[PDB]
RNA sequence: CACGGACCAAGGAGUCUAACGUCUAUGCGAGUGUUUGGGUGUAAAACCCAUACGCGUAAUGAAAGUGAACGUAGGUUGGGGCCUCGCAAGAGGUGCACAAUCGACCGAUCCUGAUGUCUUCGGAUGGAUUUGAGUAAGAGCAUAGCUGUUGGGACCCGAAAG
């Protein structure tokens, strides 16, 4: 849609949009991010502060696959189990017949601890884990079980 | 001339109509405006505003806050009423029987309430449970909780994020970040 | 005056108004003393247990 | 210029990208330029996968 | 197969943080024991 | 069976067909109703007479 | 539950057995969308052009 | 008594794209995006779809790493609406969004160092005028539009040069 652009309210002012006094020019200020401390600072200074330096230490040859931990917290864990089934265990909590809850087969390589689940118990297997997420585990009779 | 006190010709700030072209809102508009102007019931001139209000202004409202609102001391037996979505919420267990009247529920939260004895009635069917808003409950949905509020306001010493594309240590941390290059702002 | 008029100046700081700062029930406390600011803290603590009670 | 509170964008386009853009308007034809020589290929080893 | 659906619970009276806690420091003192040794 | 029913579902897999904002569209037959009608302040005038 | 249409004949007249209406036929006619789902969808058969 | 214009016809200048900011519409909704590809076709259309992946649901730290409920997710003060009482004024109850303020929780920083101890590992607990683009009953993803941005010949025409 051009037609509803502001070239077609534009047509018959001189300078179209753009002012008399001071005209639109061919890159008044510079090409991209130039004058980052000299002209454009106070721009650089309280929009994007942390810009202008060199901080931390370096990683020759990072590879994303090693840093590979998506978290799950402790109030989406029933959701692993299928709908089907996740409120017959409700219903019943039975502890002999505690449902396996696999986190890595759904794709998560650490539980955490946020939010209160119900005092069911279940068996987590999990790479890693926090002190939390096994405390509010284990309160409900639960078993973590590390995996890999 | 007169010696004009304020700006002349100015049009109040507030929308009359939705901008939308939804044919199913505008019929739900032609209700309303005949409800709030024929009954002094103020109910009816909140659920009107609230008709024309953008998807930003109109935030999802979960069904765990729905939820909490009824654990309010003597608020059980209410209607609720949102006039956005309301949405499903995996991370509450125990659900009461409740009608809610709401615009659009979703697939998860319809599910839900209807399995837990309550309902789900359109504003249309409210309309004739409570032309004048008989215990109703008008729910709202949090609207700073967004991703464009945390840009908001960014200067220095506010405490606003930065409008960035990548994050990591090596963008947006150094110089006016901490202490070390240079100054901290 | 290619140096440093404030001629106009008042007329622009007036068309939005000169605005008062907004003066809340509540104000701040990151200017007082941290001592009394501690305590503070306590002193609410034990009251709402107390109304906690009653 | 660095103008208004706005991302900082990384835009590689300094080069002379104009003689070098590959818009694929293949997509629709070399699809039918795939189910042809699989179904040439299938019939031609007869039997087999 | 994974882990197959809902066998029983042996809770042992060891945690699992305790022992990714303890793995990790037994991974990081590796070689101080053979200096020490 | 292509667009699903109530009963049937559909044939496109996660699929069920859009639901309805308002339960009805003869907006006067809902005005036109006991709950309505019973439950508003009188009418009046459709144009009112030109006074002063 | 659902209004029952009538099966026609070849040669026109109205054939005994009837047909429940489908649920799609109760859908929500929006032309908001239809217009805009249109517009495009009327732009994927296009041929490129240029100098 | 500044510059352009002798007259007429036709041509003639904010476009397109990559990546984004705000706002709006629509679809779905803690999910979302079919179209790299496979199936199909009345054939560059339409229609159907498995795995992954993108962004989101978790932050913080240079990093090793740890990783979010003392409390009917808290206390106070405002707060639409609803409710109760009264003919009504008004009074009380509940108070979503939001705005102030005081806390709590996670991480870093600084401090305290309990059971046990591989004899120095472990880091419980309790802190602090510190700190974070955080938690505190999710709000996003995708498509479309105006305006704005940056690179691109970039509104069209123009150097002396290299």
């Amino acid at each position: 849609p051009s037609r509803f652009t502001k070239t077609r309210k534009h047509r018959g002012h001189v300078s179209a949009g753009k002012g008399r006094i001071g005209k639109h020019r061919k890159h008044p200020g510079g090409r991209g991010m130039a004058g980052g401390q000299h002209h454009h600072r106070i721009n650089m200074d309280k929009y994007h502060p942390g810009y202008f330096g060199k901080v931390g230490m370096r990683y020759f040859h990072k590879q994303q696959a090693h840093f590979w931990k998506p978290v799950l917290n402790l109030d989406k864990l029933w959701t692993l189990i299928p709908e089907d089934k996740r409120d017959q265990y409700l219903k019943s909590a039975s502890k002999e017949t505690a449902p396996v809850i696999d986190t890595l087969a759904a794709g998560y390589g650490k539980i955490l601890g946020k939010g209160r689940i119900p005092n069911v118990p279940v068996i987590v297997k999990a790479r890693f884990v926090s002190k939390l997420a096994e405390e509010k585990i284990r309160a409900a009779g639960g078993v973590v079980e590390l995996i890999a | 001339g007169i010696d004009h006190t304020s700006k002349q010709h100015k049009r109040s700030g507030h929308r009359t109509a939705p901008k939308s072209d939804n044919v199913y809102l505008k019929l739900l508009v032609k209700l309303y405006t005949f409800l709030a102007r024929r009954t002094d019931a103020p109910f009816n001139k909140v659920v009107l505003k609230a008709l024309f209000l953008s998807k930003i202004n109109r935030p999802p409202v979960s069904v765990s806050r729905i939820a909490r609102a009824l654990k309010q001391e003597g608020a059980a037996n209410k209607t609720v009423v949102v006039v956005g979505t309301v949405t499903d919420d995996a991370r509450i267990f125990e659900f009461p029987k409740t009608t809610v009247a709401a615009l659009r529920f979703t697939a998860g939260a319809r599910a839900k309430i209807v399995k837990a004895g309550g309902e789900c009635i359109t504003l249309d069917q409210l309309a004739v449970r409570a032309p004048k808003g008989q215990n109703t409950l008008i729910l709202r949905g949090p609207r700073n909780s967004r991703e464009a509020v945390r840009h908001f306001g960014m200067g220095p010493h506010k405490g606003k994020a930065p409008r960035i594309l990548s994050t990591g240590r090596k963008f947006e941390r150094a110089r006016g970040r901490r202490r070390s290059k240079g100054f901290k702002v | 005056s290619k140096n440093h008029t404030a001629h106009n100046q008042t007329r622009k700081a007036h068309r939005n108004g000169i605005k008062k700062p907004k003066t809340y029930k509540y104000p701040s406390l990151k200017g007082v003393d941290p001592k009394f600011r501690r305590n503070h803290k306590h002193a609410l603590h034990g009251t709402a247990k107390a109304l906690a009670a009653a | 210029a660095i103008s208004k509170n706005l991302p900082i964008l990384k835009n590689h386009f300094r080069k002379h990208w104009q003689e070098r853009v590959k818009v694929h308007f293949d997509q629709a034809g070399k699809k039918v330029s795939r189910r042809n020589a699989r179904a040439t290929r299938a019939a031609k080893i007869a039997p087999r996968p | 197969a994974t882990d197959v659906e809902a066998r029983a619970v042996q809770d042992n009276g060891e945690s699992a943080f305790r022992t990714l806690r303890l793995a990790r420091s037994e991974k990081k003192f590796r070689g101080i024991r053979e200096k020490r040794a | 069976q292509v667009w699903g029913s109530e009963t049937v579902a559909s044939s496109k897999v996660g699929y069920t067909l859009p639901s309805h904002i308002i339960s009805t569209s003869d907006v006067t037959r809902i005005i036109n109703s006991s709950e309505i009608q019973s439950a508003i302040r009188p009418a009046g005038q459709a144009t009112q007479k030109r006074t002063h | 539950s659902r209004p029952q249409v009538t099966v026609h004949s070849l040669t026109g007249e109205a054939t005994a057995n009837a047909l429940p209406l489908p649920a799609v036929f109760s859908a929500p006619i929006r032309p908001d969308i239809v217009h805009t789902v249109f517009t495009s969808v009327n732009k994927n058969k296009r041929q490129a052009y240029a100098v």
